[PDB]
């Protein structure tokens, strides 16, 4: 049959190794690593989660150059936890006036059609977030955040973010 | 520049609390303050009342209206509108500008979302709840 | 001397008038008699400064309300 | 002696095309070419205008206006200019004006902000004069900025803002038209003689306000003529207006058969017949797209005002005759207007206008360029156009609201030497 | 502490108050400071008094009485006029003949909504916005 | 964001001063110039004197004659030495100066009080580089 | 041989090349020092400020037309120290005759304006200079120097 040519998510052709090695869940969800431009892909092969109750998430900075408040963000990620921290996942939308390091006080959360199975999490989906800052000085961020009352353990795998703000072209032999 | 916002945003509450008369019918103080959801066909009433809390005295006494800076409109919504309706309540008011802008001769009308965010903050930091004021209802009529 | 359009032997003279009418259709709309005739004269090829080359466009609206 | 001069020149081709976009309700310049005292300027604009993918089907149409004004430098650097041309090679350069450091911020003058945020005064002042002299409500106040700096993104990235199409609530009597006129008197006696002089004054004042204004007008009202130019009133050379419509694009896949999206694609020609340039200067030719001001809540003043009275219905000419302006109030013509805001109408005005009408059904739908709720601010803010109001009817304002491709076919009979000497020194 | 913008007038007010006095009859100082609503028929008086105080604050400091500064008129409204009357108090100083808002070299009269906005903020330096009769 | 020539020269002025320390003020003069006690009607003079003194700087230290100074300067100066409580009257004191622009364009547009304030107020929001020295207090 | 009058300065300075100009090591120091210029110095002040102006000019071919203000500014702006910037301006002010160049185009310079100019040149804002250099160029080509 015909090859498909559409996805809810398109990853950047360049991945990034998670530099930090220990993450400690928290109400002040830590930012797993300085956010990049408008699309990125993070992949850690051994992140240790110090027991705590909260959550660690991953970011992407909303490029706000195109005249258009409601753009499309997509997240594709596969994660394996050694233990099954009964945790939920979600796309987060928090703005900040300076480089974030932690999901601040006020943030907004959206449901992501993902697949849960034990210490396994997989998801390839997208949602529509208002990308213009709801506040003057700020810079809005979107991300993937897991959250639970964590029990120390390890996870490995990858998480990818993207802001459909321009489309990628692929070869369709029949065009 | 935002604390300043907040700042004034709150300062308005005290100013509201003072409010001489309220030009709302007992009822209307309802669509307004109740916890029953505002549906599309309501918006106007909504506006009318939300508005009413902003230009009260002025109307009731006889002076002409004139633009309320956002921080104010915020406080008001924040203060009388019930959370279930704070959103649409903001959508209905979307337009006015922050004191700053006004002061600076800079057209920059606040689009809904800002109005919201602002009130939201004004709402956490506010501590002078209407509830404590249910006797405020006194100032609610023609006398 | 100056011509100006308008807002929003006899046999040859008549021909000239028709010709002027033709230009307003092109120039936008209308034009004063006298001018229109001058408008008739202008040659798309004479590089030299023709007089039909002088004119004020007139638009009722701004004239009456004063603003487009 | 010059003598022959008024003749032998060549035709140069300053024709060029442009790809542009604008916001609806803002006067945006599309192309500006310099002309020199002596030049003969010819233009023939052709291309297409369009709205953005619409969310719904075609419903109401926009009216496009394409103006081309003449703004002599003597009106901008004025005087400063006299000396300049007089001093030639020795004069001190013509001033510049500054622009906020953003690509699109000198945008209203159809130029990409040069790297220094410097724009020759003329290019700016020119606009302002045009704006202040033909597009702003005359009751409104002159628009007096120094350098673009002062303009807010919206204004400097898109055009200024012009008013809605003339309508009984959008273009009222001037907000200060006298509603009476008094004449001091003795507690027990009017001086007949004065009363006359008094009336005499009313009349002249009256006229002189509507009919009269510019110096000329007065001097002329005497029968004299005059060349006084200072007003700096720019030269309207040519205006052309067109209504812009397209076709709907039929939906054709399971989910959306009965669905449609309207595509606007108007073709237009705007041509300026050979116009002779008297002094060096600028030729601005700006655009302005507007949706007719049809709102969803406007009412027949007669049906809304309530309890009807003999003057309001009789329509008796004598009364309306000599009966000063009435003071209607937005609530009298809008479904939910702010009675606090009032404007002045010409007594009989209701039997001279017929508001458009939009049945409630559309009222709360998404994608109709009708004016949703009635304006709020003052008779300026109410009168002018809020371009955001239309964002709602478009699948995307990525390329703003209206974009348009056009070839500016422009020839100019001017005189510059050949590339000979001009390139061949000896 | 944007407050900056007001100090001077505010400051001047304080001193003025403490020490010296303004041209208002005990009563005048009344609808001015009182909490009774200002009605339509009052306007003038409102103005006279609100104006009265401005010139005061102004003389105390050596400023010319003419282009009374917006910031000043705010502070004053803000300090003396009671919350219940702040808005209308603003309305009245609107276009008032002595104030003159300048913007990029543009003397345009004082716009109501802006006066209010101003004072709204001025009034957030609230500690000293506890006008005591004796207390 | 925006760094209009206007503002940028303001800034450049700010520095111009930090270096040129040489004032012609008595410890005391410098004292209320900088002081937080409000300037009252009967002081203006002093106020001017000092304010000027900073504006005019070394010109005034030595015996040199003065030049009308670009507004932007007057601002920075006011902005740097005078205390918030007195910035306002500080400016009323100075009025009549012209922005740099109009200086280069023969367009004399003397800035009124209010503008001077507005400008200084903004110039004053470039406060990082506005962290005073006691070396200031070394000149008599 | 094109080096904008402006860069000549910054260059000459970036490499402290008094020699390129005409100042004695000392002179140069004196000019660029941070020690206050006293009444009794004026002269030397000028002598040196002038020196740099008509100097860099030569360093770049321009014949010797009495110097343009924007130039003089740039120069004061670049070499003179902040502590002396004002007086430095006051000294270039007059129209003090000296038959070395040509009084043919001696036109008084305005103190206050000179400062105002340099104040800005001093800021990050060059146009003023180039915009001015351009004019000079033209004035010459037209006059027949190119």
């Amino acid at each position: 049959m015909f090859q498909t040519f559409i996805s809810r998510h398109n990853s950047n052709f360049f991945s990034d190794k998670l530099v930090l090695t220990s993450v400690t869940p928290a109400s002040s969800a830590p930012v797993l690593q300085t956010p990049k431009a408008t699309s990125s892909t993070l992949y850690f092969d051994s992140l240790t989660v110090n027991a705590g109750n909260g959550g660690f998430l991953h970011c992407i900075q909303m490029d706000t150059s195109v005249n258009a408040a409601n753009q499309v963000v997509s997240v594709g990620a596969d994660i394996a936890f050694d233990a099954d921290p009964k945790f939920f996942a979600c796309l987060v939308r928090f703005e900040s006036s300076s480089v974030p390091t932690t999901l601040p006080t006020a943030y907004d959360v959206y449901p992501l059609n993902g697949r849960h199975d034990g210490g396994y999490y997989t998801v390839k989906d997208c949602v529509t977030i208002d990308v213009l800052p709801r506040t003057p000085g700020n810079n809005v961020y979107v991300g993937f955040m897991v959250w639970s009352n964590f029990t120390a353990t390890k996870c490995r795998g990858l998480v990818s973010l993207n802001q459909v703000i321009k489309e990628i072209i692929c070869l369709q032999p029949l065009k | 520049e935002q604390s300043v916002r907040f700042q004034t945003a709150l300062a308005s509450i005290k100013l509201i609390q003072a409010s001489a008369v309220l030009d709302l019918t007992e009822d209307d103080f309802d669509f307004l303050t109740s916890n029953k959801v505002w549906i599309a066909t309501d918006r106007s009433r909504a506006r009318r009342c939300v508005e009413a809390c902003v230009y009260g005295t002025l109307d009731f006494v006889g002076y002409p209206r004139f633009p309320a800076p956002v921080e104010f409109i915020a406080a008001v919504i924040a203060y009388y509108v019930h959370p279930v309706n704070i959103q649409t309540a903001c959508l209905i008011m979307e337009g006015a500008e922050f004191t700053e802008n006004i002061i600076n001769g800079v057209e920059r009308p606040v689009k809904a979302a800002e109005l919201f965010a602002f009130t939201l903050r004004v709402r956490a930091g506010n501590t002078d709840v209407l509830t404590d004021a249910e006797e405020n209802v006194r100032q609610k009529l023609r006398a | 001397m100056e011509q100006l359009t308008k807002n929003q032997r006899k046999k040859r003279d008549e021909i000239e008038a028709g010709k002027s009418y033709c230009s307003r259709r092109f120039g936008g709309a209308t034009c004063d008699d006298k001018s229109a005739q001058i408008y008739a004269r202008f040659d798309k090829n004479d590089w030299r400064i023709q007089p039909a080359e002088f004119y004020r466009f007139h638009d009722a609206e701004v004239n009456t309300f004063g603003y487009f | 002696s010059n003598i022959q001069t008024g003749a032998e020149r060549m035709p140069h081709d300053l024709s060029h095309l442009g790809f542009l976009a604008g916001q609806i309700g803002r006067l945006i310049t599309i192309s500006t070419t310099p002309v020199i005292a002596g030049d003969s300027f010819e233009m023939d604009a052709v291309g297409a205008l369009r709205l953005s993918p619409l969310r719904r089907g075609l419903a109401i149409d926009s009216t496009v206006d394409i103006f081309t004004f003449y703004v002599p430098h003597r009106h901008v650097y004025g005087e400063q200019w006299i000396k300049f041309m007089k001093d030639g090679v020795n004069a001190t350069p013509l001033p510049t004006v500054n622009t906020t450091g953003y690509i699109d911020h000198a945008a209203f003058l159809g130029t990409i902000n040069p790297d220094t945020n410097k724009i020759p005064k003329h290019l700016f002042q020119g606009y302002l004069n045009i704006y202040n002299n033909y597009f702003k409500a005359p009751w409104m106040p002159d628009r007096t900025e120094a350098n673009p700096n002062e303009l807010n993104q919206d204004d400097a990235r898109f055009g200024f803002r012009c008013c809605h199409l003339k309508n009984i609530w959008t273009a009222p009597l001037p907000p200060e038209t006298e509603l009476s006129r008094q004449m001091t008197t003795s507690t027990t006696s009017i001086d007949i003689m004065g009363l006359q002089a008094a009336y005499a004054n009313l009349h002249t004042d009256q006229e002189r306000d509507y009919f009269m204004q510019r110096y000329r007008d007065v001097i002329s009202s005497f029968g004299g003529k005059t060349s006084y130019d200072a007003d700096n009133r720019p030269l309207l050379v040519m205006r052309s207006n067109l209504w812009a419509s397209g076709y709907d694009v039929d939906g054709t896949d399971q989910t959306s058969l009965g669905q449609f999206s309207g595509r606007v694609q108007q073709t237009y020609k705007h041509s300026v017949p050979r116009f002779f340039v008297p002094e060096h200067g600028t030729m601005f030719t700006l655009a302005l797209v507007r949706f007719p001001p049809t709102a969803t809540k406007e009412i027949q003043y007669l049906n809304a005002k309530g309890a009807l009275t003999y003057t309001d219905i009789a329509g008796d000419p004598v009364l309306y005759g000599n009966l000063p302006p009435r003071e209607i109030s937005m609530k009298d013509v809008f479904r939910s207007g702010d009675s606090s805001k009032k404007f002045k109408i010409a007594e009989g005005q209701w039997y001279r206008y017929a508001p458009s009408y939009v049945s409630p059904a559309y009222h709360l739908l998404e994608g109709f360029p009708f004016i949703q709720e009635p304006p709020s601010g003052d008779l300026q803010e109410r009168v002018l156009i809020r371009h955001h109001d239309y964002d709602q009817c478009f699948q995307s304002v990525q390329l703003l609201q209206w974009n348009s491709q056009v070839k500016f076919n422009v020839t100019v009979y001017r005189n510059l030497p050949t590339t000979r000497d001009s390139i061949m020194t000896s």
